[PDB]
């Protein structure tokens, strides 16, 4: 249980191997949560890579930020997966917040402090309180089967997940770095574990 | 097995509206991300467009609003329909049927095509 | 008679279910009005939707703020129709705001806080005072005949309508977010009923 | 029995003008948004502009100043002026009627349209 | 005479019947003047439109700024003429502000606040103190012969004719709705009468 | 009995200058806002370029810093200098005189024009 | 001896004619200098303008700012020539300030505010003290030899020369308008004269 | 008698390097802004590139990178490297000599230019 | 050991001649540093430029920031290379900031104030202390074997040198100029020798 | 003796993938930034793409997102996989090795290149 505030896990290379597998105290199957992450990488104009991702023993990609590339931002669900176009991606820390929901299937996914409209995804859908929750690697099994293509290999940190949907106003507050209480999981107060050539250093992003 | 249907193809003068088939055995396009490529003549396997497993849906720049592209999950038939068909689209389209979003490379399950005349 | 202040209404899916009947205590057929409403949608990209229907037992689009696919904001007032170009429509929420009126049939589309060029329409015309005032939906009658193409599949909110048009500085503070009091039809004091797959959580706009 | 009147067409060398007439039977026009398109010989159904109820109007891109479309409510004859007739602009353009200007794809009423040679 | 302040004159359709007489009680034939004038109309990018109009008995456009259509702002003294390139124009209320004398010719074409470069115009030259000022038509003759295509079908205020060549502080000040005595015409103690189906009413501009 | 002079020019490898000339009977040009089109072959009456009143000028994209219009008002000679002159810019110019810079497509008083061969 | 500021020179026509001998009471040759002034012209993009002109007996052009035509400031120096790309050119009043030296060739060619970077001119050499400084004309000899295609037909002003290389920071406060005491020639405390048809009247920037 | 030393030409594969050298009789590209300009065949004689007194130099859009203009005062030999050339570059270079900066169209001495053969 | 704050060194020739060696007390080989240095120029769209060089008697580029010309900032260490894609360059004054370390082999390389991602470079390598630091030559041996072509001819400050990396807000107060300690090599207390046409007078940039 | 392995070529209809190979003697590409060059018949020996020592990696605009070149250390086989050929990549790529990312004109060693046909 480490304080990661001002620090971000350092991925600078593309492989298999670098992940970091983020333990959580989730114990009932989410009907809603939230993750917001400030990540930055220059991937983006290159392929894809796993910014944030969640599995479980029925499904790999149980929630799963993406970089769809030369599409935007991936976000999937229990599988099914939902797409939010950026139509130009800028070399810059960007602070992502997905909030999707099993009862509406709704999703805020709040982009750089900036809102994604709202879509319907996997509604009425518990998902799995068994996590294997890394960074780096679209796991196809729970923590398995990471590809490079796949992989992100810039940085990620303020990793946060709820087990509620964030409002609006507290998503921006999240932005701003104000004080939060992720239950799910907390940057601030993450339990965590690194495999492969991870590092962690200081976050880059504001 | 997967056999992705590939119909509603055909003859339809420039910039007209053909409707695309896409129908899957059992529902596996629940868990795909599928999508339509344009393999025309002396060209590519690229996708004319893709949709997401939640619904959300993509098209190629030189489709954009061309075509609109809608997952069918009743029968798994997902519809592809095409409006202002212009000359490039002339081509034989392949709906494949990949997993998710962001493996637009990989097909899987392959089937036949629909072929598009734009006249 | 629900407060919908800092609250906005799903909409995740086009179909034509998808809709919200919105109650009003409009009694004589406006000679003048103004809606104000923040929405939010991504399908501006990908086709038109209705952003805001008023019907009539006459006339099925009596009021009707509609995205014109590849031109902007196609705004109508009982059955005849005028269209704001929209040079380049952004990812992100918009407060529109039109104004049209029944003498010189100007109407001041306010969009994103800033002023669309008056232009007539429908001059000297009474808008029919009942009304199934509905979002998600070009009603082709009075609350009925929807199309999911014709939907809107995002989020809208603040929707409010008053019976006369508000002075520039009064449509400012509606972007604002000051208090108002929209007679005819009133976000804070909203009266409604929802129909389809509409859901209702906080609005993503500032 | 609508019979969107298509005259004001002919031979026009490039980048003139022409009167472009589209009269209603009865005063039909006065609900429909009615647009030209362009059919141009294997080329599409592509609208050239369109006009509002109220009296706004849009011109595609590819038409940006070149037409100008208004609105006679007089006897119903909306009225187009051509000016600056390119080359692409040699085409048969057919004044449809469609109800509101959302829906430009629906047309209803359907007509015979009126030659252009931009020479 | 009446105060036109935070208000302006409903210029909805193309027509050659929408205008407004503004009267003035100049006397001597100007040597030197500036109208400064805030409008808004998107038929920048359709077609040009008479912004402001000056007649005499002698030239029928003594004084007149219109949108030359894909070039900007043609501004005309005493019936010669000089355009200001306008590189891209934005649906957006601008305020203009043209300064000519007849002495140095001098034309400080202040737009949206900013200043057009200085040019010549109809240099030593005497304006027609007897005017017929409109709004909405490129009068061919004093005060008739208007045309549609040559007409303003937006809104315009903030008409305020000087005798004398504002300093460029003053013309800013202008801009910013401080106070000014516009001898020969004032928008705030505006001399007027209305033709045609012009209206008038709150201005859409800050 | 306008007859806008339409001389200087002829043949001139591409890229080149070449000075077309202007003149008006008696001063009409002063109130005239002059202005030269191409009537290229084929081509539309298009304003290469145009000068106001005052002495301002304009020209079209296509002739941005191709030529420079300037009024010579000593004899309504009204002067237009064509530097890098490409192969497009080979056509008849109609050096026109409608009369205000709004008014583009008036010409009121017509010409003869003056060849123009890019090489 | 006349105060400029709050003034700028009237130049509305291209003519060989136009033109304002600004004196100075400069005695030793010039091993050092710095010339800034606020000028503005649309002729950016229609020709070359002679934005500031220095003559002496044996060089026309001993110290030139000049328009390179599509190419942005050709800046001289005893004949010798330097240019900074301009790589788009605005509409609107720019602020330059160029400090060439004789010991380093060193030129910091201040514009908008803004720095061009340092690059070598004339290194080692002396301006000649006489001069004929002149505006609106690029002299080919002694105040001789104007060019109607070389003039600036917009206005300049602000037109300040020290005998010493600014600090950035002078630099930056010459562009902000605050005191300085440009020894060589000063705009506050300017000699000159008047030729052609050049007026003189209240500058347009701020 | 200025006789600019047109050399460095001759054929070379698209996309490759040659020296154009520039050489002057006495000291004249000390004053001149020495300039290379390209009068390719049925083109103009437009300048793909100049260089200042100083030192600063430009090129042309169509030719940015693409060459390297540089004053060589040692014996007045300015040396132009191409990389990169195109089959556009294809043509004979004139390197002249005019005076100051902002008067490019200007030549005065005029010399024989190089060939250059882009294969 | 001079001052060199509010200064920059004077590089306005390409040359193999002008650079500047600059001195370092440095004596432990670095496990890890960090250079940030206020430079700027105009060859970025000409050619490439050493912004840095920083050689060994084993390494001649032991770390090196160059300008890859058409790509952005190549930054090496140790002889590899990594490169920061630089979308779009514009002429104005930059502070880039690289970060590289010997364990994690990561490069904050902060340029203009904001962040590239870091990226691995030489992991596990101890840069040698012994350093014949240069700026203008892309030196292929210990101060020697200068390039004109890849030399730079701008200017360039503000350069420190840290065996540290230093936190992502002690880089953005290095950009804003605050105090810092620059160990290994500091612009404030810098010690350096000066060869060929290099001056040195004060810097352009804020 | 250097002899950059060139190898991973072949003719593949356009638009699809294949894996050129770069294999070095030793370990000299360690040191070297090595890079993709495209010389096209007809065309110039300009390079597809490269990859700076640390691992970075850059692709010509021709050539964004077309192909990726990543760096085999195990054997020195830099790997280049091209994806979405369209027919101008159909070339003789050579695999060459210059030293430092700077520098890409230099090639020092120089190979014999791999064929691509794009169908």
């Amino acid at each position: 249980q480490t304080d990661m505030s001002r620090k971000a896990f350092v991925f600078p290379k593309e492989s298999d191997t670098s992940y970091v597998s983020l333990k959580a105290p989730l114990t009932k199957p989410l009907k809603a949560f939230t993750v917001c992450l400030h990540f930055y990488t220059e991937l983006s104009s290159t392929r894809g890579y796993s910014i944030f991702s969640y599995a479980t023993k029925r499904q790999d990609n149980e929630i799963l930020i993406f970089w769809s590339k030369d599409i935007g931002y991936s976000f999937t669900v229990g599988g099914s997966e939902i797409l939010f176009e950026v139509p130009e991606v800028t070399v810059a820390p960007v602070h992502i917040c997905t909030s999707w929901e099993s009862a509406s299937g709704i999703v805020e996914f709040w982009v750089d402090g900036k809102p994604r409209v709202r879509k319907s995804l996997k509604k009425g859908y518990t998902v799995g309180a068994e996590a294997s929750i890394i960074l780096g690697q679209e796991q196809d099994s729970f923590g398995g089967n990471f590809e490079g293509s796949q992989s992100l290999v810039g940085d990620i940190g303020n990793v946060n997940m709820w087990d509620f949907v964030l409002s609006p106003d507290e998503i921006n507050t999240i932005y701003l770095g104000g004080p939060f209480s992720p239950n799910v999981l907390n940057w601030r107060a993450l339990k965590y574990e690194v495999q492969g050539e991870v590092f962690t250093k200081p976050q880059l992003w504001p | 097995h997967v056999q992705l249907v590939e119909s509603g193809g055909g003859l339809v003068q420039a910039g007209g509206s053909l409707r695309l088939s896409c129908a899957a055995s059992r529902d596996i396009f629940s868990r795909y991300t599928v999508g339509w490529y344009r393999q025309a003549p002396g060209k590519q396997r690229d996708l004319v467009a893709l949709i997401t497993n939640g619904g959300s849906t993509h098209y190629v720049d030189s489709v954009k609003g061309r075509f609109t592209i809608s997952r069918d999950n009743a029968k798994n038939t997902v519809y592809l329909q095409m409006n202002s068909l212009k000359s490039e689209d002339t081509a034989i389209y392949y709906c494949n049927a990949f997993r998710a979003s962001f493996d637009r490379t990989p097909l899987y399950s392959w089937g036949q095509g629909t072929l598009v005349t734009v006249s």
